[PDB]
């Protein structure tokens, strides 16, 4: 009996196939995100700066309040 | 055989226009090519240090 080395295909390991697909981003998707966080992030920042004006006012106050100094 | 490498024009109105925009005014693709080292640094390497482990051979 002859033995040699036989041939397996099996799947054939497919032959070029796309990997490269489209994912997670869209396109008009990411800018309704991007600037959103934008209109946010101006509107969350700008209430602490009123927060600080309460502070501000204070601050100054006391330096008027104090004239033995 | 013929496979063509060029793409001939991928955008062309309003919606493919934008989203090839949005690539080149901030990055995406760039945070895409990031996440390839990403996974790419969890997964085990295949290393073998030489005084302890050796390296595939043949008869």
């Amino acid at each position: 009996x002859x033995x040699x080395x036989x041939x397996x295909x099996x799947x054939x390991x497919x032959x070029x196939x796309x990997x490269x697909x489209x994912x997670x981003x869209x396109g008009y998707s990411m800018f309704a995100v991007g600037i959103g966080a934008l209109l946010f992030g101006y509107w969350s920042m700008m209430k602490w700066n009123r927060e600080r004006r309460r502070l501000q006012i204070e601050d100054f106050e006391a330096r008027i309040a104090l004239m033995p100094l | 055989t013929y496979k063509y490498v060029n793409l001939r024009e991928p955008s062309m109105d309003m919606k493919s226009v934008t989203d090839r925009a949005a690539q080149t005014l901030l990055w995406t693709e760039l945070i895409r090519g990031l996440g390839m080292t990403l996974s790419y640094l969890f997964r085990e390497p295949a290393t073998i240090n030489y005084p302890f482990e050796k390296g595939p051979l043949s008869p």
